[PDB]
């Protein structure tokens, strides 16, 4: 087995972040850490600014910046956790922007055993050294070309937080450590000269036993400020200051940011999102955040808070409280998928078009996402006007700058629509005629309007409505094709052309010209700094099938594409994204070629085909959040956009879309006129991006996940934290998903301080409302859930496997299967099975329930009496915790990596015992693949796969694909996001909030790819020069092996984005059959139709 | 209460004193293939730390040990899946740490005492002329696992370092395992995985054994420790040598717990029903555990469990001093009392001051936990 993974959707977690004058010494920047992206802003005061977006080949462990003496701007220390260092430096010139390695070496070390409480990377103020804490026992120093580096052993083994003095004539660290006498601050001076520790400044004061934090405070204070559970303490040799606020108990403080450059003011955070002012001791509640990993104090009152467990955001320290008493208002919220938990692809809308549902977020940020790809339309009117052939938008009004009006284009007529705010009624423009077709009209230079037809141009003026010009073709002969902008205009009449210029109250003819075919489409968008003068015509042509860049007034041909084939061009325009100017052109097949244009020359230059749909395609330039987009109007309807100076094609959720328009109307601002087949919808238009994200709330931790098509519902397992009231019982937090359900239910015994409740919430597939709730017994855990039909039997069934769980037992000595059916909008409990243990897993085995009771795997049968009766067991001396299954082929798996494989005979009614393999290693999820083959995450961020004539044998699996990812799958899921070169495909969801998609390949396709990716790994430059194999290499504690059986997808990809010579340069003798660049181009692109 | 010295049992007395002491530890690295002695006469199964009291006389056995002092001084003990058609596909390797040669009878013997050191696999099995078989073998490397939350948890929660003591775990298992929300499994089924709660588990059992066991004894490392505890477990051969297959601590102390969860009663392995003692009954006689690897003046190997009170045992003969393995106290030949199989003795202690002043020492040859 040969396999290939691919990144569907980015991590959007926040691992870090920092402020400094990275970009210029000017800039106040803001870096954020999401695993192995690197995002550089800029603070705008009035936003945020993205600057750059930068990938690398490591997990972010370690990320501050550095000013060492004299330096135009910030350099940036990066430590991934495969221990790789950089000092990385920005640099800009124009619109190319790149990162520079300055210097880069691997730190670790031969032996030793890494720290407990993480990696720790401190910087002396001075920028003399850089300190790090990777294993105990020992003290690395990097005194900031290779980064040189060494160790100190340090006495004092279990350190729990250490920082660098400020304000010091040698170098201090001063550091929180554990021993069994308790737990004690201390100080060590670090020499560069000796290489070497010599006693601190001041003695070994004792903290408290749950002291956590050290902050380095700035002069004139200087010295530590530790944090603890109850107590904040401050440490100066004789100088002591001890204070204990009963606000700060409730949760511990994770984490910390310096607000006041002198050290006066300090931002705390705990772990329910609390966040805290110390003030320079007393602390002040300021409000209420996302549960915050990290946080960033930028400009006047605005925070960065980054989370990892919910939305990320950007928060107002104001200086008066409001009604409520929050100093914290709310700004920005950036959507976070992470941790994804669970996951399910459901094809919702519509069949075909699959959609992911997540349960993501923990705790009071728990929620549920739907991940569908592509751009969505907010329908605000719609009208009934079948077979539209065009639509324009109008400003009737000259005084005003919105649109007031919509002209339509039907078959030989034209209606005219007016915008009374929110109000479309028809009307009738006085100088514009009803009974032809028209092929243009907008608003034109001095203050005049056109309507070109088939049969004339019109210009009529704003004040009063009259006709000013008309203009015909000498002969009567009817116009075929029409362009126009704001001053000019190009008529097709055959093979005849005529240039006419907008002038006050005449049409003007400047020239003509004869073609060489008849014209099929016509283009003149004025590109560039050109005040809407176009000094070009595009131009498509029947018979010969070809593009042409024509001059104007004089009609030279300036550059002649043969597009190739029978299909005559429908579409043609010339646009600009990202200052790069492109032309498009759109054949009556449905496909797309699309080339860079320029203005000067005419030359078309590096010619792309894409397929958009069966219909010929019409494009429309409209605006979208002070950006212009392309929109193609087909029965696949996309959006034609511009990512990293590359054209992107987002798809449009809509059945089809024939005509379009963009309306800013007083009623319909920044709006889109869409016209299809029946109607006209005119709305506005979602992100401009590839996915999008609808985020459900749920106020508590959503767990597992699962379908009911008969219900139009889904079937999660969700839990709620309550505390010990002065009662009987348990009172809540705050109101939740489980605890506002429509209707409510509770679990009725028949079996023998903050407390988990757990939960099985029913929501709509559409509204994603709690139609039903119901509440599982005391001491409770829910942890699998699964949606089906067992037996003879024609209900579906949602099904739950509990354990009872009590602090004094170790393995849960009880446990539930409890078969639910849900109709008339509430759950009604069928069957309720008490097992001797935990049901940590369970699967629907051919019309029969296989579930696993801690140790042993049961087979159930679904009698007629509605009641499961145990058939066979299977007692596996390994934990049940993973069940999975394709035919009558079982795969048994523990946390500890421990696969066996079972096989049920169905004439013996027993269980046989395949397969095994026990290779100790911490596993996250598995899945099975196919008939011999099965994929799995294991520990240290890795994928594996494992395969199937002697006994000795057939009864060993082999691992046949190792690969470091950098993510921590907990789920495997079967399913596209998508409407053959690869089989098979299987998404997944991480911990960061990370998707991504793993598909087969041929053994020989296998082979291309990796021969492709060692060329590929000559040209790209890495960011702080990580060798890719090194990265992708299966590492854990003990061995790293590099990567076998797998394609890094995102590397492949990159070869569509690589320069044109840089593609040469890699296909050259690549290839035994030779391979072309073309060739590589078409199989490259295949490859990203997958996600 | 107990006065007995329970570190006398661990050093052999009966052995002799006078014993030439070597320190040097040699060590084979992961993976890599050795060619190591077997001794002809030892049929029992080592496990890795255990103590090896050895009494060699026959002529080979006695040159190949004089002759393996001069170099490596570790021998290879195999695990016998089958003892009769000597077939074994894995072993332990047998470091000497105590030597004495003597010369009595028209003989020359030689007393040892090894250690367990490395378990290995079997690759081809030689034989020698003189009966000294040598062993193709490969080394299994011990398997150390990180903390279960260690990859997980890349972020600020990192610094939470880990009657009464009852909510200090309940506190230990809620924060060490609290990054558990971020993955698919819950913070009690961590705990099932964790090398520092799973050991607590063990010598929870350890200190019903040994009610006068004091913590600095016990071995702080779970490698150490998982090991310790195997060969102090009165089972089966079978499940002996499934035990000594396990590569993870983890996944041994897990192995041991079930094994001290699930036993109940154990019976004479000859007549299967007969019950000769029970778990409540079982001791720690010795530091090394309530089971240990004795020899007998022959060079026969017993693995004898202490308990206090035993069943349907017959004694014969009168109590003796000769080679006793516990000194101070009289051993007397114990059989099953339905068919006559050798059970082990029964110990009475030579002095009136002395507790306890009665035990009984099975061999776990002769027992079964069924
Ligand atoms: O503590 C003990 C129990 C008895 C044991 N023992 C035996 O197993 C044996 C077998 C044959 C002849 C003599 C003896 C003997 O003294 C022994 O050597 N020490
Ligand atoms: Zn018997």
């Amino acid at each position: 087995s040969y396999n290939y993974v691919v990144t569907a959707q980015k991590p959007t977690a926040v691992n870090g972040c920092v402020t400094g004058h990275f970009t210029s010494a000017e800039d106040l920047n803001l870096l954020i850490a999401k695993n192995t992206r690197l995002e550089i802003y800029v603070v705008t005061a009035e936003g945020l600014r993205p600057v750059k977006e930068v990938g690398m080949y490591g997990k972010i462990a370690v990320m501050e910046l550095f000013r060492p003496k004299g330096e135009s701007k910030d350099l940036l220390f990066i430590l991934t956790a495969k221990y790789n260092a950089c000092i990385l430096e920005y640099k800009q010139s124009g619109e190319s922007i790149d990162i520079i390695t300055r210097a880069h070496g691997n730190v670790q070390d031969r032996i030793g055993r890494p720290s407990e409480t993480g990696i720790i990377g401190i910087i002396d103020p001075e920028c003399r050294m850089i300190g790090l804490r990777l294993y105990d026992g020992l003290f690395k120093v990097i005194p900031l070309k290779e980064l040189k580096a060494f160790n100190i052993r340090l006495e004092e083994l279990h350190v729990i937080d250490v920082k660098f003095l400020y304000g010091c004539q040698a170098p201090t660290i001063c550091f929180v450590y554990q021993d069994p006498q308790g737990r004690h601050v201390k100080t060590y001076e670090v020499s560069l000269r000796e290489k070497e520790f010599n006693k601190g400044p001041w003695k070994q004061e004792n903290v408290e036993a749950e002291a956590s934090m050290v902050i380095a405070v700035p002069e004139p204070f200087g010295g530590a400020i530790i944090i603890g559970q109850e107590s904040i303490t401050y440490h100066n040799g004789d100088k002591y200051l001890a204070i204990a606020p009963p606000i700060i108990k409730q949760s511990t403080i994770v984490c910390h940011n310096r607000v006041d450059p002198n050290g006066s003011r300090y931002l705390l955070g705990d772990m329910e999102g609390r966040l805290f002012m110390l003030l320079l001791l007393r602390v002040e509640l300021l409000g209420e955040t996302s549960i915050a990993e990290c946080l960033t104090y930028l400009d006047n009152g605005v925070v960065f808070v980054g989370s990892r467990l919910g939305d990320s955001q950007l928060v107002k320290l104001n200086v008066d409280s409001n009604e409520q008493g929050s100093y914290v208002v709310a700004m920005e919220t950036f959507t976070n998928l992470g941790p994804i938990v669970d996951m399910c692809v459901v094809d919702l809308e519509r069949q075909g078009q699959g959609q992911l549902v997540t349960c993501s977020g923990a705790f009071k940020e728990g929620s549920l996402r739907i991940i569908r790809n592509g751009i969505g339309i907010h329908e605000h009117a719609s009208i009934d006007l079948p077979g539209i052939k065009g639509l324009w938008p109008l400003r009737s009004d000259p005084n005003r700058e919105t649109d007031d009006t919509l002209v339509l284009s039907f078959v030989g007529q034209t209606r005219v629509l007016m915008l009374n705010g929110e109000e479309v009624e028809e009307t009738e423009l006085m100088g514009f005629v009803d009974d032809q077709q028209t092929f243009f009209c907008g608003n034109v230079a001095h203050q005049q309007l056109i309507q070109i037809t088939s049969a004339s141009v019109r210009l009529v003026s704003q004040e009063p409505k009259a006709l000013v010009s008309e203009w015909k073709e000498p002969q009567a002969k009817n116009i075929s094709v029409a362009s126009c902008n704001s001053s000019q205009v190009v008529v097709a009449v055959g093979r005849a052309l005529y240039y006419l210029q907008i002038h006050p109250q005449e049409l003007r003819q400047i020239s003509h010209t004869e073609m060489e075919h008849e014209v099929a489409c016509l283009d003149i968008t004025p590109l560039g700094d050109s005040n809407g003068l176009s000094p070009l015509c595009a131009i498509g042509l029947w018979t010969d099938i070809s593009a042409r860049i024509l001059k104007l007034p004089s009609f030279e041909l300036l550059h002649k594409e043969m597009l190739g084939g029978e299909i005559i061009p429908r579409s043609i325009l010339m646009t600009t994204f990202e200052s790069s100017h492109y032309l498009l052109c759109a054949l009556g097949d449905g496909a797309l070629f699309y080339f860079g244009l320029n203005i000067e020359t005419g030359l078309l230059s590096d010619r792309k085909k894409v397929t958009l749909g069966t219909q010929p395609t019409v494009l429309r330039t409209f605006r979208s959040l002070s950006t212009t987009n392309v929109f193609a109007c087909s029965d696949r309807p996309t959006v034609i956009y511009s990512s990293n100076h590359k054209l992107v094609f987002s798809n449009v959720n809509l059945k089809e879309v024939n005509y379009m328009c963009p309306l800013n109307s007083d009623g319909y601002p920044d709006s889109l006129a869409l016209a299809n087949n029946s109607t006209l919808t005119i709305g506005t238009i979602d992100e401009i991006q590839k996915l999008h994200i609808r985020t459900v709330p749920l106020y508590e931790s959503p767990r597992k996940i699962c379908y009911q098509e008969v219900s139009q519902c889904f079937g999660v397992l969700s839990s709620r934290i309550e505390v010990q009231d002065t009662s009987g019982g348990t009172t809540a937090l705050r109101p939740s998903a489980s605890t506002q359900a429509l209707s409510s239910s509770v679990s009725s015994s028949k079996l023998f301080e903050e407390v988990e409740v757990h939960n099985l919430l029913i929501i709509d597939q559409h509204t994603f409302e709690v139609l039903h709730a119901h509440q599982f017994l005391q001491n409770e855990y829910a942890l699998s859930l699964v949606s089906c039909k067992l037996g003879k039997d024609p209900n579906t069934y949602f099904i739950v496997g509990t354990a009872m769980v009590y602090p004094e037992e170790a393995e849960p000595k009880q446990g539930r299967i409890v078969v639910f059916q849900y109709s008339d909008g509430k759950l009604q409990t069928v069957a309720e099975k008490e097992v001797k243990g935990a049901v940590y897993s369970m699967v629907e085995f051919n019309g029969k329930l296989l579930a696993s009771i801690n140790s042993t795997v049961r087979l159930y049968e679904w009698t007629t009496e509605k009641e499961l009766r145990t058939e066979c067991n299977h007692y596996n001396n390994i934990m049940a915790l993973y069940l999975k299954t394709k035919g009558d082929f079982i795969l048994v798996g523990d946390l500890m990596r421990s696969v066996l494989l079972l096989a049920y005979k169905p004439m013996e009614g027993n269980f046989e015992e395949i397969a095994r393999d026990f290779n100790p290693n911490w596993m996250s999820a598995v899945e099975i693949l196919d008939d011999d083959n099965f994929l799995g995450a294991e520990n240290a961020f890795n994928l594996f796969v494992c395969q199937k004539t002697t006994d000795e044998e057939r009864q060993h699996l082999q691992e046949v694909g190792l690969f470091h990812l950098g993510e921590f799958v907990n789920v495997f899921c079967h399913g596209s996001l998508v409407m053959t070169p690869t089989q098979g495909s299987v998404l997944f969801g991480t911990v960061n909030g990370m998707i991504g998609l793993v598909t087969s390949l041929s053994e020989s396709w296998y082979n291309l790819l990796l021969d492709m990716q060692n060329r590929l790994n000559k040209v790209i430059k890495s960011v702080g020069k990580i060798e890719h194999s090194f990265w992708r290499s299966f590492h854990t504690e003990r061995k790293t092996e590099p990567a076998t059986g797998f394609i890094d997808g995102d590397l492949i990809e990159s070869f569509l984005d690589i320069s044109r010579p840089k593609m040469q340069e890699v296909v050259a003798n690549l290839q035994k059959r030779e391979a072309t660049a073309d060739d590589l181009i078409k199989v490259v692109e295949e490859l990203t139709r997958i996600h | 209460m107990i006065n007995f010295d329970t570190s006398l049992p661990t050093s052999h007395m009966y052995l002799g004193s006078d014993m030439e002491e070597f320190h040097g530890r040699t060590l084979h690295d992961d993976d890599s293939c050795q060619v190591i002695p077997v001794l002809p006469h030892v049929m029992v199964m080592l496990i890795p730390g255990q103590t090896l009291p050895l009494q060699l006389f026959h002529p080979q056995e006695v040159s190949m040990v004089r002759n393996l002092i001069q170099k490596d001084r570790t021998f290879a003990v195999l695990a016998y899946s089958n003892v009769r058609e000597r077939e074994a596909h894995f072993g332990t390797t047998a470091e000497i740490y105590a030597y004495r040669e003597e010369q009595e009878y028209g003989i020359e013997t030689v007393k040892v005492k090894a250690i367990g050191r490395q378990r290995f696999k079997v690759l081809e099995i030689r034989t020698q002329s003189d009966g000294i078989q040598q062993a193709k073998v490969q080394i299994l490397p011990e398997r150390v696992l990180p903390s279960t939350m260690s990859a997980v948890q890349l972020q600020s929660l990192s610094r939470r370092h880990i009657r009464a003591f009852r909510q200090w775990w309940q506190k230990y298992q809620k924060r060490k395992f609290h990054c558990a929300s971020l993955t698919s499994w819950p913070p009690w089924l961590y705990s099932l995985y964790d090398a520092e709660t799973l050991m607590e588990r063990v010598k929870r059992q350890l200190h019903e054994w040994d009610e006068n066991l004091k913590d600095e004894s016990l071995p702080t490392n779970p490698i150490d420790f998982s090991y310790r505890v195997a060969a102090c477990l009165p089972i089966d051969d079978a499940l002996r040598i499934q035990l000594l297959k396990i590569g993870s601590a983890i996944q041994r102390l897990r192995c041991e717990l079930d094994i001290m969860n699930k036993c109940t009663s154990l019976c004479c392995k000859q007549c299967q029903d007969t019950e000769i003692t029970t778990k409540n009954e079982i001791f720690s006689l010795s530091l090394c555990g309530p089971m240990a690897a004795y020899v007998n003046p022959h060079g026969y190997i017993h693995e004898t469990l202490t308990v206090y009170k035993a069943c349907n045992l017959n004694l014969s003969g009168r109590p003796s001093t000769e080679h006793s393995w516990f000194p101070g106290y009289a051993w007397t030949i114990a059989q099953c009392r339905i068919c006559g199989n050798h059970m082990g003795w029964k110990f009475t202690a030579t002095k009136k001051d002395m507790s306890p002043q009665k035990f009984w020492g099975l061999t776990r040859s002769a027992l079964l936990p069924r």
